[PDB]
């Protein structure tokens, strides 16, 4: 693909982002979602490979579906309402399809499926565009929604979304999957407290992007998309897997680091509207998670793993073109708990 | 020494260098002058001075 | 309380910033004047703590903690720069930082003065432990220990992060000094039970309580030396001094919640008492006295009178020097014949004849004989039990007749009888090893002379 | 889950029935050790469709050479054993 | 080649003593190792052990247990001469306290 | 600007730059041909860059200084013992091919980048797509097992299609005995025990494998021992072809701007050598492999990138 | 609602149950997403039509234009599917795994 | 005397599709190194006509 091509669908994506972001007007927000889809479903073909072709047509049917139910919702609130504004959606049906509409937007459970296939589809710079901008259009909607929301179907989703992406995540060899089990438990995790606080969930969000952004550039920087090929890196790059190491304790949430914050600011937020059962649940399904990261610790910082012979042809190279922001995204992803209280800051 | 003469080398990109050392020096500039009026305008609208 | 933590602090560029052959000498040297620091929080008062900020105080509880926390980062020091001789200096570089941030996150988690900084600096302390003991330990089960450890306290501290938000939401502050003073009883309610619930089980994995106490025979022996030394010498007593903490907002509950952990207490002092009498490993030996003597530190805490504090207190600090000096004496004859079997190492005391009398006075210590300071902390936290239930006295007399039992067996085992005859490559002790063990010993000892600096609040 | 560890057993039975479908073979006559041409009184064509009977039944392609000595039902056992390497 | 892969065969420990008689088990540099012995002895047996001994020896009575005994020996004078009890049952004075209504 | 997006975004563009002598020229044949000596005149003549043969220590010659490094370092094979034991059990035969293949994609990755960004041709001696005559004539001679064989042709496979391979390909005909006679009076002791079966094995692989499907993709131009010598004719034989076979017309200025952005950067190039595939000749254990890294990293100018060596005369490094 | 509100609301029910019980063709499935684009604007229509708000009667033309994108788009991956497999069948889609 | 680290059968356990295998999970296999699928050469079968005699 060109190089002006792909600039041009990159801004198409994001202006379709902003569109949804800025709209007071319901159809406009439905035509930002469009925009969205038509100039995302190029960028996960920009390498041909059949798998991307398959994740893309997979994509596709999931969201033009999900977009179908949500103009269904716009029409049917129009119709016991003549309002086309974004508000508190005076029908209860079409506050439900809505809320289905944006669960299969986002891929939380039982909508999350899609996900770890579409992801391993495609390629890294693909799946990073995919589990972090994708999700910033569907999040706002719901944040101006959430008064009209119904607690009892977004909760049993969240908790779905949790539970799901932890038990998922066991089982996978493949980095992809891995992210995208991740996604999906963060994903119950910001939509648990959206109810209740929107700061919460915006702050959730925020932090959940710089971890996943390090992430998935570490594992951009040591080109591994396996298990296996991750265990290479010790012997080429050791300051790539420490940081990788300490990213990934960060993303189970242990304290002191950043990851802690978001679960931390829910459960309190979830303990003054007098929910107890609900975050210790979550708290106590979010170790599955930290099992999984731990395990791909173990398997690339923390033991050295065989190698091969022609890694020494490759001591003696460069990684030539360099990630600007990967250092402040660490750093942001690790060492900012201290400055909680600037949440402040987010409402 | 090298085999490719590896183009940035002891002769640093003294461009770049200034540009940063500029930015570094204008940006300290402007917020302690943000500061100072910062000041002075929470002085005067509490009455302190 | 800047003063202390401050300097530790700066042992992090100061040891990234030296020699490569001078790294063990200025952090041993610098620890140690860190230690000399530490010694004047020893001053306390009679009546409150010592208030030094709104974040920071010290009470005479944490006093002796802080101190036996300072001491102990120059002997994990003395005792690691050995295995850790043909080791990067880059890695050499990062286990000490990993020490040095480990003494840094237990300093401030023994002075906090809010429960939730308590819980997340306590939390803390789980990453360079980890850390440690699954990047520096020898085997191949280092890595299972890991996660025993990791998720033994993670799902036992979950409910705790979760009650104490709660409490917040009702009393307005997590302040100790408030929580204390405008203390109110708990109600016998099913609410309060699981309240009073999620409020102890976080420290009872951790000291271990007998049934959720499998975590720490793997990973203390899986681990390193300084791994071990300091699993045992404070890890543990971070429940001891929670525990304590905690206390005052559970009363009245705490008579009736406390007989099922009373009970597997007292009868798994006997348990793990007698498992050391048929254990293979040395280190695993060493590991299970330490569940013993704890199940004491959880009976006198749970029943709650001024004579059990005391000597749980004493207990807990006597406990931390013996069990690491013991964990040091183990690991001297580990590298000699590379093998943690008790048996296959015998009649070392014609071999190493002052290595024997560490080994005599270290049993001898941790069979608590008087006047120890183990033996103050066992017989106050008796004379306690005694006025709690005289039937205790049943019990508690046959943990220590067990207790001599397993630890001379453990001196006969090593240091007399014959010495076996293939091994032919045991080395005269080192002054490394000989003034490590004098440098825990002595202080013990000294303490016997003052033994009000150790029996801390109520004394 | 994939194919199940076929024996010589089942090979054995699918090939005596294969043999036993064959309208120019009495079924009771037949044994697993009878020549095809002399104990069957079976010309070389006869051979060839039988042998093509076995490649529609176990799906595998037996060449016109290996085919010209499978002339009794044991030695077709032994090809396909062979062939999809099966010992017990 | 039944081995699975290349690699070092496991080296034997090496005895500190074979090239530093005199080794004391610090470091294998003579010099170094020796420094590291006695700043060692001396930040840990003479200062922090021998001083810091000394210095908890003689803190000052901030627990105040002779000013207790000092006022507990007035208070008991005082009491004696009076011929008011050695020690009061109630520490809180009954005028200062507002009991409930009545017993029942 | 190194090249990249923004500079193709602006402007410049590699089509412009062929001018019809680019012609990618492999001069291949067997061990102790000519084929040398032919692919230095035919780069003199022509005006092409000449590439020798990519050796143990080819990458050590594109990198730091090009001094060769020590075989522990770099390499970890001897062709020599090679030649000595073949059938040596410590695996020396297909380390020995498998790093060579990768300083072969190596030295093709480099020549194509000096190509796609000068328009000036190159002239190589062997490369990726000849390789594997000397696994096949290591397999048939009992030298390497059928999973060396299997791991090489999954490298090649997810390496060698993301180039475009010579236009002009010269194949050097020498006869097995005239090559071992040659050999004989060279006089090296080592090079003296190639068995008669193993040359025929590698001209068997030339002549049935390689230049067939060569054939199919360009033209190829086969000479005998004493024509080969005559390189004027071979000069102007290659001006008078006629290349309309292969793709390198069907290349647009985006697939050149591809393969232009994979020519650089040699991690990207070298991706797929080292995949996670644990076969006993190649796989190193992890104290090996530690200890082998940490020698390299003491190396006088290794332990920094290059321009942050104080101690090979960087100067101004806290200002870099 | 008439009974006309409830035809058109059944009709995008079975098209979108349509939708979601795959049989084997690929296009089957882009019938059913087209059948559910007419039946929201056929629904609209209506809504608008009889409210008289005349500002809204240019939305369903909208509607229709993006209705196009998102069927030249699926058509599109239908062409690539189908030059990988020479079908379009659905079963073939199953590379990844969940 | 030498700490323990990792080798070719315990790197193995990874190198799986999925981390624990199950009797049918036991058939999925691993992706390939590139993420490109061996070219399914389907047979697109030419349409063949008469043209004539009539
Ligand atoms: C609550 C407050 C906080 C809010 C938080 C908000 C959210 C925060 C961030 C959320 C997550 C962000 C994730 C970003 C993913 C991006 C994916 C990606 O680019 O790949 C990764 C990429 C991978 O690189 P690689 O694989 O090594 O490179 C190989 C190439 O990809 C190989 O490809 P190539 O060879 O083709 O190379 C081409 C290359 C080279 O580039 C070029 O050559 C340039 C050529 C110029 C061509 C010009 C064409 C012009 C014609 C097109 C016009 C289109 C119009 C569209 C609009 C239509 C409107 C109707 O171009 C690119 O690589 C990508 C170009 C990106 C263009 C960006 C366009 C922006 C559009 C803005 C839309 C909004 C407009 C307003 C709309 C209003 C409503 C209508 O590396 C990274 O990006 C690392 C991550 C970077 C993330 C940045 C960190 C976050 C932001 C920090 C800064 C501050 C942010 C907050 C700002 C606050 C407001 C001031
Ligand atoms: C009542 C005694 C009066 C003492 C007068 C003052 C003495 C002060 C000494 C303080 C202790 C020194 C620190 C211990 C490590 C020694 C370092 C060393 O390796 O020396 C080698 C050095 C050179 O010999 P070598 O030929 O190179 O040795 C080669 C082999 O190692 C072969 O060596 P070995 O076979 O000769 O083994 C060494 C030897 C000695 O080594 C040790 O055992 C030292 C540790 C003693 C046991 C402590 C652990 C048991 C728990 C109780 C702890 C009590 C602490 C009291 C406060 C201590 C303050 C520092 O082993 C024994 O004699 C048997 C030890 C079992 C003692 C049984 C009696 C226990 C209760 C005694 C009463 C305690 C309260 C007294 C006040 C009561 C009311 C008036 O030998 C000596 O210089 C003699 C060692 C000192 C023996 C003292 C035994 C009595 C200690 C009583 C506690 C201190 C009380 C002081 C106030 C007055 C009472
Ligand atoms: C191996 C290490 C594990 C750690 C050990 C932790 C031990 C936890 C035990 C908790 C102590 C007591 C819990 C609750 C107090 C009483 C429980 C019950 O048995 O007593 C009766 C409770 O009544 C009934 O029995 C209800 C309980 C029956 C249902 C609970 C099932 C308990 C079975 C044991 C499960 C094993 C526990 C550990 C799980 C892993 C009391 O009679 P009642 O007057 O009516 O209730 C008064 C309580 N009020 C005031 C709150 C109302
Ligand atoms: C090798 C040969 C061995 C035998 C030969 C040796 C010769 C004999 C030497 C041994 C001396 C025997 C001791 C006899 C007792 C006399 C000492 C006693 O008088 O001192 C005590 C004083 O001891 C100190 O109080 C205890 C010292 C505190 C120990 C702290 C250790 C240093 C820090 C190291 C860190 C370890 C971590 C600890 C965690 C808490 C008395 O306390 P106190 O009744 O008041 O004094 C009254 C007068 N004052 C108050 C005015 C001072
Ligand atoms: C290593 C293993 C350690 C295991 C530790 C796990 C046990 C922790 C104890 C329970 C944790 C959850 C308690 C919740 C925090 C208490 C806060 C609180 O007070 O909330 C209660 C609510 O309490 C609960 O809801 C708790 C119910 C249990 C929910 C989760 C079940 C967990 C399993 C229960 C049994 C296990 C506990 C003992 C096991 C010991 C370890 C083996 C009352 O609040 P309100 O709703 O406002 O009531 C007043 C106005 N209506
Ligand atoms: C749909 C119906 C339309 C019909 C289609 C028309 C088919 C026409 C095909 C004509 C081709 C021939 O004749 S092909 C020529 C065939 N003739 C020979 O081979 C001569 C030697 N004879 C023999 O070998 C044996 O008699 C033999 C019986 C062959 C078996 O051999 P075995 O000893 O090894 O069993
Ligand atoms: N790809 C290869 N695999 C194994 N051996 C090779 C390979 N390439 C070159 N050699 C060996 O390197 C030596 C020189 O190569 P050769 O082309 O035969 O002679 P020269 O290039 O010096 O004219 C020979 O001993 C040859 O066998």
């Amino acid at each position: 693909m060109n190089p002006i091509i792909y600039t041009t669908l990159i801004m198409t994506v994001m202006s379709g982002t902003m569109l949804v972001m800025i709209s007071s007007h319901w159809l406009l927000i439905w035509i930002g979602f469009e925009m969205n889809l038509l100039a995302m479903i190029p960028v996960l073909m920009k390498n041909f490979n059949p798998r991307a072709t398959e994740a893309a047509t997979k994509y596709f049917l999931t969201q033009a579906t999900a977009s179908m139910m949500l103009m269904m919702a716009i029409i049917i609130n129009l119709l016991y309402s003549g309002q086309w504004t974004i508000t508190k959606m005076f029908n209860p049906v079409a506050m439900t399809m809505m809320t289905m509409a944006l669960a299969m937007k986002l891929g939380l459970s039982p909508f999350h499926f899609w996900v770890p296939e579409v992801t391993q589809g495609i390629s890294l710079q693909a799946g990073l565009l995919l589990l972090t901008w994708q999700k910033l259009a569907p999040l706002s909607v719901l944040c101006q929604i959430s008064q009209s929301i119904n607690p009892n179907l977004m909760l049993t989703m969240a908790m779905l979304s949790i539970l799901i992406g932890g038990w998922g995540g066991l089982n996978q060899t493949q980095l992809r999957k891995i992210m995208a089990y991740s996604s999906i438990a963060h994903m119950g995790w910001m939509t648990a407290v959206l109810p209740y606080n929107t700061t919460m969930t915006i702050l959730n969000l925020l932090i959940y992007i710089t971890m996943t952004l390090a992430m998935f550039m570490l594992l951009i920087h040591s080109s591994a998309t396996t298990t296996l090929s991750l265990s290479h890196t010790w012997n080429k790059m050791p300051v790539i897997t420490s940081l990788m190491m300490v990213t990934l304790l960060s993303m189970g949430g242990l304290p002191p680091l950043s990851g802690f914050m978001p679960k931390w600011m829910i459960i309190q937020e979830m303990t003054k509207n007098e929910s107890i059962i609900m975050p210790t649940l979550m708290a106590m399904t979010a170790l599955l998670n930290l099992y999984f990261y731990m395990r791909l610790a173990y398997s690339s910082s923390l033991t050295m793993f065989p190698s091969t012979n022609n890694m020494k042809m490759k001591w003696q190279f460069e990684h030539t073109k360099q990630m600007k922001l990967l250092p402040t995204m660490i750093v942001l992803s690790t060492l900012v708990l201290p400055m909680t209280p600037a949440l402040s800051s987010l409402n | 020494k090298f085999y490719i003469r590896e183009p940035p080398h002891g002769s640093p990109d003294w461009l770049k260098v200034g540009l940063t050392l500029g930015t570094s020096v204008f940006l300290w500039i402007y917020l302690i002058k943000q500061h100072k009026e910062d000041v002075l305008e929470y002085k005067r609208r509490n009455g302190l001075e | 309380m800047l003063k202390i933590i401050i300097p530790t602090t700066m042992l992090l560029p100061m040891t990234w910033m030296s020699k490569h052959n001078m790294i063990w000498i200025n952090a041993t040297v610098h620890s140690l004047l860190i230690s000399l620091i530490s010694l004047s929080l020893l001053n306390q008062l009679g009546e409150n703590s010592l208030n030094f900020s709104l974040t920071f105080f010290s009470d005479s509880l944490s006093a002796p903690l802080l101190v036996l926390t300072t001491w102990l980062l120059p002997l994990m020091l003395m005792a690691s720069q050995s295995h850790l001789s043909k080791e990067t200096t880059t890695r050499k570089k990062l286990y000490i930082t990993m020490l040095i941030l480990l003494q840094l996150f237990l300093i401030m988690t023994f002075t906090a003065t809010e429960l939730i900084l308590f819980y997340i600096l306590f939390e803390a302390t789980l990453v360079p432990t980890l850390i440690i003991i699954t990047r520096w330990g020898n085997q191949t089960e280092r890595l299972n220990a890991g996660l025993y450890f990791l998720f033994y306290t993670l799902a036992g501290s979950l409910p705790l992060l979760v009650a104490l938000v709660y409490i917040q939401n009702t009393t307005g502050s997590l302040n100790f000094l408030i929580i204390h003073y405008w203390s109110h009883p708990l109600s016998n309610s099913w609410s309060n039970i699981f309240m009073w619930l999620a409020c102890i089980m976080a420290f009872m994995v951790k000291m271990p309580l007998y049934g959720l106490h499998l975590w720490l025979p793997k990973a203390h022996v899986e681990a390193p030396i300084a791994g071990s030394m300091v699993l045992a010498a404070v890890l543990l007593k971070l429940g001891g001094y929670g525990m304590m903490r905690i206390t005052t907002i559970l009363n009245p509950l705490t008579n009736y919640m406390a007989y099922p952990f009373l009970m597997l207490s007292m009868w798994g002092m006997i348990m793990t008492s007698s498992i050391c009498l048929r254990q293979t490993d040395l280190k695993s030996l060493i590991a299970y006295s330490s569940v013993s003597h704890m199940a004491l530190v959880i009976v006198a805490i749970m029943i709650q009178t001024p004579w059990s504090f005391m000597g749980a207190t004493a207990l807990m600090i006597a406990h931390g020097l013996t069990s690491s000096m013991l964990f040091c004496l183990a690991n001297t004859n580990y590298e000699r014949v590379h093998s943690r079997t008790m048996i296959l190492a015998r009649g070392l005391q014609t071999l190493l004849p002052l290595m024997a009398t560490w080994w005599l006075v270290a049993s001898l210590t941790n069979l608590a004989l008087p006047p120890s300071i183990n033996l103050i902390g066992e017989l106050f936290i008796i004379t306690a039990s005694f006025s709690w239930s005289n039937i205790t006295i049943i019990l508690m007399g046959m943990n220590m007749m067990i207790t001599a039992l397993y630890s001379l067996y453990m001196l006969i085992t090593t240091q007399r009888g014959k010495y076996t005859h293939h091994i032919n490559n045991i080395k005269p002790s080192f002054t490394r090893e000989n003034a490590l063990m004098a440098l825990h010993i002595l202080p013990l000892l000294l303490l016997t002379l003052n033994p009000k600096m150790i029996l801390g609040p109520l004394y | 889950s994939d194919a199940p560890p076929l024996t010589l057993e089942a090979i054995k039975d699918r090939v005596l029935y294969v043999l036993k479908l064959y309208d120019k073979i009495d079924p009771e006559k037949l044994s697993v050790n009878s020549h095809f041409m002399k104990d069957l009184g079976l010309d070389s064509l006869d051979q060839v469709e039988i042998i093509m009977a076995m490649e529609d039944e176990f799906g595998f392609e037996i060449p016109d050479i290996d085919a010209e000595k499978l002339m009794c039902p044991q030695e077709i056992v032994d090809y396909i054993a062979d062939k999809k390497d099966v010992y017990e | 080649p039944t081995i699975r892969l290349q690699e070092d065969p496991d080296p034997e420990d090496e005895n500190l003593y074979e090239k530093n008689p005199d080794s004391h088990g610090y470091d294998k540099d003579p010099i170094v190792d020796l420094w590291n012995m006695r700043v060692v002895f001396f930040f840990g047996f003479s200062i922090v052990l021998v001083l810091g001994s000394t210095f908890v020896a003689y803190l000052p009575d901030y627990r105040m247990q002779e000013w207790a005994r000092r006022e507990a020996e007035r208070l008991v004078k005082y009491r004696e001469a009076n011929g008011l009890p050695l020690m009061e049952s109630n520490c809180f004075d009954p005028n200062k306290i507002q009991l409930p209504e009545d017993e029942d | 600007l190194q090249y990249g997006p923004l500079a193709f975004v602006l402007g410049e563009r590699t089509t412009r730059k062929l001018t019809e002598t680019s012609k990618v020229i492999t001069v291949d044949g067997n061990i102790c041909s000519g084929k040398g000596r032919l692919a230095r005149e035919i780069a003199e003549k022509l005006g092409l860059r000449h590439f020798p043969e990519a050796g143990i220590h080819y990458a050590d010659s594109t990198t730091g200084d090009g001094k060769p490094l020590d075989v522990q370092l770099s390499g970890n094979c001897s062709l020599e013992k090679f030649y000595d034991d073949p059938k040596s059990n410590d695996g020396n035969s297909y380390r020995l091919q498998s790093w060579l293949y990768a300083s072969r994609l190596l030295q093709y990755a480099d020549a194509l980048e000096h190509l796609l960004s000068t328009g000036q041709g190159v002239v190589l001696e062997r490369s990726i797509y000849s390789d594997f005559v000397f696994l096949e004539a290591m397999y048939r001679q009992g030298f390497i097992r059928k999973q060396c064989v299997e791991h090489y042709n999954e490298v090649k496979k997810v390496t060698a299609c993301e180039y475009l391979p010579p236009h002009v390909v010269v194949y050097v005909d020498v006869p097995v005995p005239e090559i071992q006679s040659r050999i004989q009076k060279k006089g090296n002791p080592h090079e003296m025990k190639i068995t008669a079966a193993y040359l025929q094995d590698i001209e068997n692989a030339y002549k049935k494998t390689f230049l067939p499907e060569m054939s199919e993709k360009c033209e190829v131009l086969q000479y005998s021992a004493r024509e080969a010598e005559d390189a004027e004719k071979v000069v102007e034989d290659i001006e008078y072809l006629k290349c309309d076979k292969g793709p390198w017309p069907d290349q647009d200025d985006r697939t050149f701007h591809r393969l232009r952005m994979l020519v650089q950067n040699k991690l990207e190039v070298l991706n797929y050598t080292t995949i996670p595939v644990y076969l006993p000749e190649i796989t190193i254990g992890a104290h090996q492999s530690d200890r082998v890294f940490q020698k390299f990293t003491e190396l006088p100018g290794r332990k920094y990138s290059p321009g942050y060596n104080e101690d090979v005369g960087d100067k101004w490094i806290w200002l870099k | 609602m008439p009974l006309v509100y409830m035809n058109i609301i059944m009709a995008f029910a079975i098209a979108l149950a349509g939708l979601l019980m795959y049989r084997s063709h690929l296009m089957s499935s882009l019938l059913c997403l087209e059948g559910m684009m007419l039946s929201l604007f056929i629904m609209s229509t209506l809504i608008i039509l009889n409210t008289h708000f005349t500002l809204a009667n240019m939305m369903p033309i909208i509607l229709l234009v993006f209705a196009a994108c998102e069927a030249a788009l699926g058509l599109s991956l239908l062409v690539m599917v189908s030059n990988t497999y020479g079908t379009d069948y659905v079963q073939n889609l199953n590379l990844l795994q969940c | 005397a030498r700490q323990w680290q990792p080798d070719v059968e315990w790197a193995e356990q990874f190198g799986g599709a999925v981390m624990y295998p199950t009797k049918e999970t036991a058939h999925w296999k691993p992706p390939p190194w590139n993420d490109v699928d061996p070219p399914k050469d389907t047979l697109v079968s030419n349409l063949t006509l008469n043209f004539g005699p009539q």
